DNA sequence: TACG
DNA sequence: TTACG
């Protein structure tokens, strides 16, 4: 029992972007079905649901007259349209069923929707170089989210913190990604970062060394 | 511009009871949901219809209503439950559904000052014309912790950006990156770059220099 | 015996014509049946006591009153409420739009099962006017609501009332007939019934 | 939702040097502004058209652009430059208007560990069905200052309600007041009420306490 | 004296509408920006609408565009701004601002306060915040009132040294409460008499209660 | 030969067909233009470039800058695409699109910084313009005086037009082929004058 | 309202 | 396809 959400992405202020919620392992039958939305580093916000045995929807104030949510019993899928998207719109949208009209017992894992003007664009890895321990990666001017840091392929775990992004004023990403270890070793052992913007399908590794 | 609110923070102990409150005056119904969210997942049904508890949910769990104000209350905390818990307002059908702010329970530890590193520009990012100065907090209690980027001995504002890393499940930890950035010609105008890092488990206030390029 | 959607004029006279209109599931299943559980949990249930000779006895079903003026039956004075809950005041509005008629005051009765009712009585109060319109909206287990016409100085007719029906009475219903919901003598689920009225100073 | 955010703070010493960076990133315009606004007060202008003093502003106040980012520099601070800096975004004609955050420029201090006092509720208000139990935390350094309800050693949220004072002029400390709001039969269950505080200045937590009826 | 009053300020229901009007005095508002930018309690400065008085060209905030009109009267040195479908998020102090620049505001308003709320003008309760043990420490608590602002002072106002008068909050049922309290040296218990007076201007209200030990 | 009115103008039928200026005075009100005015000298990226006339390499006697995506050949020097409009530019643009009709994907700006500053004869008949261009032209700050003259025939009739603050001119038709232009040195002081000339710039 |  | 005032 699952439900799966798909059609988020990337688009620009004033666009369109369709999602869709699909059911599988149940059937959405007399079930409310909401979308609600969380920004990153903040609370879950409701923006809209449908009655499917109905079709009464509601929506957020923040969002009525833009979105319209609706559902196929045909396809077992509910969907939210979203016109003339602005940029405090990005967020991770949530779709969520109900029992009740209201418990949202089962949830997707849930699609990213970017707004923004910039471009799909891979990030330029720089080396956080160990000095006179710790050591990194600073994965600077990259677009949408999200990005993956891992070191030396998977070897490296223990003592890792990989920082959650920072929205620039330029409208990209950048996120650094830090290992601390034993200054002993800096001579000795080999520290390569791995990035992955699967996005832009752009995969970096880079060593960093003194 | 932003449409919620950060979650609030509450720090508490394993075996601590803990009560959060949902105020929804002059609503008339007890329609009233709890979920719990951790870091990366998706929300889960705690609490329905005020006091019932959902199937999975243990019995530590209880919900209550008094007047107009909604509770929900751990008896004794576990480990897994320390985490981000949202109020649904009362839910009238045919209306909207309006989730309150997040409570975020936090496991209290012993304070713990940051090791504090600094780092440079890497030769390729000036190479392009920009320059990154990155200070790392690195496993530290508290959350609270100031960063100040002095340049020649200029306090900075508005030039560097951070983030904080999730309580760590192991030692309970918190960690920061902050990021100073400047155009590579602002960058050579000057010679000292420091971060000053002022916690709690820190004495006085430590800072981390260094010098163009040595 | 009516149980299918239309209008049936059930008299014409002493005091004009009688008519009621049937329209089931005019709320539809699933929202009849979450309105079914917010109003069992929402709604100010009380029972209340009326007096019919000179001793006070509880009534047979749990009771609520919503409006500003209000409702005196059985040297009952229902205080009113003047905060209606949003569901009872979105399902008022639906009766109005669809239906052309206005309402300012509803009573709701939750009958717990088969052992409560409500005994013969027409609804002719003065506060009501003289030709009351009356929309009563069903939820919960089907109930039976009897009606007998008074003689002058023995017509019945039946309605069962299922869960999410519509029911209006007009014309001279309340003059030329009386109802009630009897007991029930097998197993019954609650009901929730809710009529809106127009109250008068 | 909220419109805007609450102000960024820096905390700096007087005589320090202080360069408060804007930046409005593919901007090609210089038509930037800079104001001050101290609480109570409205907002007067300090630099126009980047570079600009404007008329009566004092000469240590100076205001420059590289590329496109821009800076509000005051070469030496002196009591009265304590205050909110905002940054008039580049104004180009026939375009909106957009002010940036706030800037909020503090005095430092040696930390001071915050007086803790706790105030039960008065007959009068219990005598009307609501009880108000307040908390103060008198004259501390720095701002930051957890505040922890405790019911019968249960931890509160959602129930309270804080306030910060600004600045205080000469000892340059804050202050802080905490409300935590019951119904009389909510408060009449529980005897012992407790504000837990944690701050800076504080090894411990620091607890003060009643049991009702004493 | 280059002045410039607002008024038309105060206090509406949720989609009812206002009309600011500032006058100018002093100077002229003949070929000028007229600006009108609010501020939220506590937040920064948000601008919400210019208008170029020579042509009439207006420009505004998209979280007010639709709902808002602003204008010149250059017969009488009057700018307005209209404020139609209120919703509870505009509730701020509005500043109007001139410049002879595009951009540039050198002369402010002192600004006046818009809430838009469901609640009704309702004077303050005051309860007292009786000192117990500690260092002295006792206040007022003054609770319910709508809508801002309140003032309070200490003995008809010789009592100010160690007199720390809170911001108010707004409580979820939509009244304002704030407290006000002053540190005092245990020994004037016996002698010294304390009174806090509140003026609440909206209200008409005006209370003064004494506070004394139990 | 002397217009200073708005209005249209056949200022020539023959040979190549109609020329056609017309003239707006006050198309931007007086207190934009003068805010126009200080914004575009702040913010132009203005550069004095050298020119190169029978291998003679010479400053231009003005300030010049080019927007849109495509290159810009004139007296052998080349100004470079600059895709990223100063959005006053942009709202210029459209403005004069709206009230005329006319698209446009270029804009040369000139500053004449004071009574030294000019430019000479020339027409503006590039092959990129594409035959009979539609060139729109919007001033700002102290009046100059924009000159014509008929180009003869294989083998002289003339007229100016001040330009004043805030004045839009349009040339359409056949005055690129059979007019030349230019804004002469004047002998009293000037003030500095802003003019953008909107343009269509082909592949 | 006491009736199933 | 600029050196003039
Ligand atoms: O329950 C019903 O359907 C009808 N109720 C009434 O007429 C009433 O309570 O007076
Ligand atoms: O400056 C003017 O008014 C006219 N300029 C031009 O025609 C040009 O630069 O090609
Ligand atoms: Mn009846
Ligand atoms: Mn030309």
């Amino acid at each position: 029992v699952q439900l799966v959400e798909s059609g988020g992405g990337l688009v620009q202020p004033g666009g369109s972007l369709r999602l869709s919620c699909a059911a599988s392992g149940f059937n959405f039958s007399y079930s409310s079905i909401h979308w609600v939305r969380q920004a990153p580093g903040k609370g879950l916000e409701w923006v809209a649901y449908i009655y499917s045995s109905s079709g009464y929807t509601s929506y957020a104030d923040s969002v009525k007259g833009r979105f319209t949510i609706s559902a196929d019993t045909s396809k077992n899928t509910a969907y939210l349209q979203m016109n003339s998207l602005r940029a405090e719109d990005t967020a991770v949208y949530y779709c969520a069923r109900g029992d009740s009209w209201y418990a949202m017992d089962y949830w997707g894992q849930g699609t990213l929707v970017t707004v923004s003007s910039a471009s799909t664009k891979g990030p330029s890895v720089f080396p956080l170089a160990p000095s006179s321990a710790a050591l990194g990666c600073l994965v600077k001017d990259y677009f949408p989210e999200p990005v993956t840091v891992s070191w030396n392929s998977g070897a490296l775990t223990s003592g890792v913190h990989t920082f959650p992004a920072v929205l620039q004023s330029s409208g990209l990403y950048s996120l650094s990604s830090v290992v601390t270890v034993p200054s002993s070793s800096l001579g000795t052992q080999t520290y390569i970062c791995n990035v992955n913007h699967k996005p832009s399908n752009t995969k970096v590794d880079k060593k960093v060394e003194p | 511009i932003q449409m919620t609110q950060s979650p609030s923070s509450l720090s508490a102990s394993v075996g601590d009871r803990v009560t959060i409150t949902c105020r929804a005056s002059q609503s008339v119904s007890s329609a009233v949901a709890w979920y719990q969210q951790k870091p990366g997942k998706a929300p889960k049904l705690l609490i329905y219809s005020a006091s019932s508890l959902y199937s999975g949910v243990p019995s530590r769990f209880s919900g209550s209503r008094s007047g107009t104000d909604f509770t929900l209350t751990i008896s004794s905390l576990q480990p897994e439950d320390f985490a981000t818990y949202y109020c649904q307002q009362p839910s009238y059908i045919y209306y909207p559904v309006t989730f309150g702010q997040g409570t975020k329970v936090e496991i209290k530890r012993t304070v713990a000052a940051p090791s504090v590193f600094i780092f440079p520009p890497s030769d390729s990012q000036l190479k392009s014309g920009t320059a990154s100065v990155v200070c790392l907090l690195n496993n530290f209690y508290p959350r609270e912790a100031k960063v100040q980027w002095k340049v020649d001995n200029a306090l900075q504002s508005g030039n560097s950006q951070e983030s904080v890393t999730e309580q760590d499940s192991k030692d309970s930890t918190y960690s920061l990156s902050s990021t100073l950035t400047l155009s590579k010609a602002d960058y050579e105008k000057h010679k000292v770059y420091a971060c000053e890092v002022t916690h709690q488990g820190l004495s006085s206030p430590v800072t981390k220099s260094f010098n163009r390029g040595e | 015996v009516i149980d299918r959607e239309g209008v049936y004029e059930i008299s014409l006279s002493p005091t004009g014509v009688s008519r009621v209109c049937l329209y089931p599931g005019f709320v539809d299943v699933k929202e009849a049946d979450w309105i079914l559980e917010q109003l069992s949990q929402d709604v100010p249930w009380k029972q209340r006591t009326g007096i019919r000779e000179d001793i006070t006895y509880q009534q047979p079903r749990l009771t609520a009153w919503y409006g500003e003026l209000p409702y005196t039956y059985s040297r009952i004075t229902m205080e009113p409420n003047p905060h209606w809950h949003p569901v009872l005041r979105t399902l008022k509005n639906r009766i109005e739009e669809n239906t052309g008629h206005t309402f300012n005051s509803l009573l709701c009765n939750l009958y717990r099962n088969e052992k409560d009712s409500v005994d013969w009585h027409s609804d002719d109060c003065p506060s009501l006017g003289r030709s009351p319109i009356i929309a009563s909206l069903s939820f919960g287990a089907t109930r039976t609501f009897e009606m007998r016409k008074k003689p002058p100085p023995v017509e019945r007719v039946k309605i069962p009332l299922d869960h999410g029906t519509l029911l209006i009475m007009e014309g001279a219903t309340q003059a030329d007939w009386q109802h009630r919901v009897p007991k029930e003598y097998h197993s019954r689920e609650p009901r929730v019934n809710l009529t809106f009225r127009t109250v008068y100073p």
